[PDB]
């Protein structure tokens, strides 16, 4: 405990995100909306907006 | 758990001792690195070995 | 106002032992990178302490 701030221990947690084309299994708390077709709308398919 | 000088080595493209022999990150890394001090929990007066 | 200047010449420089002498966080390097200081070399190196 008597060392300086450059030699003190640090805890490191590294989060790695997988941007593959697999079906998504880790997704946030946003709710879903019923699907509508043949109408110019805005969509959000697993984070892909348009 | 690493030292304070080696936090900058946990990054894409970095080299050194931890980045070469302990933990290497890819150059196309997409993610987050979280680091905080743990001097009260991971230290001992007689030594944390 | 009276900063020192030490001339370093005619020696082999190892920059990986700097981290053991002083408890700092990281280098602040301009023009070069702190991890690439061993694969290239200079003519004269100074050191100013204040």
């Amino acid at each position: 405990p008597t060392y300086g701030v450059g030699h003190q221990p640090y805890r490191v947690v590294v989060l790695s995100f997988e941007l593959l084309h697999a079906p998504a299994t880790v997704c946030g708390p946003k709710k879903s909306t019923n699907l509508v077709k043949n109408k110019c709308v805005n969509f959000n398919f697993n984070g892909l907006t348009g | 758990v690493i030292r304070g000088n080696e936090v900058s080595q946990i990054a894409p493209g970095q080299t050194g001792n931890i980045a070469d022999y302990n933990y290497k990150l890819p150059d196309d890394f997409t993610g987050c690195v979280i680091a905080w001090n743990s001097n009260k929990l991971d230290s001992k007066p007689s030594g944390n070995y | 106002y009276a900063w020192n200047r030490k001339r370093i010449s005619n020696c082999v420089a190892d920059y990986s032992v700097i981290y053991n002498f002083a408890p700092f966080f990281a280098f602040k390097c301009y023009g070069v990178s702190p991890t690439k200081l061993n694969d290239l070399c200079f003519t004269n190196v100074y050191a100013d302490s204040f």
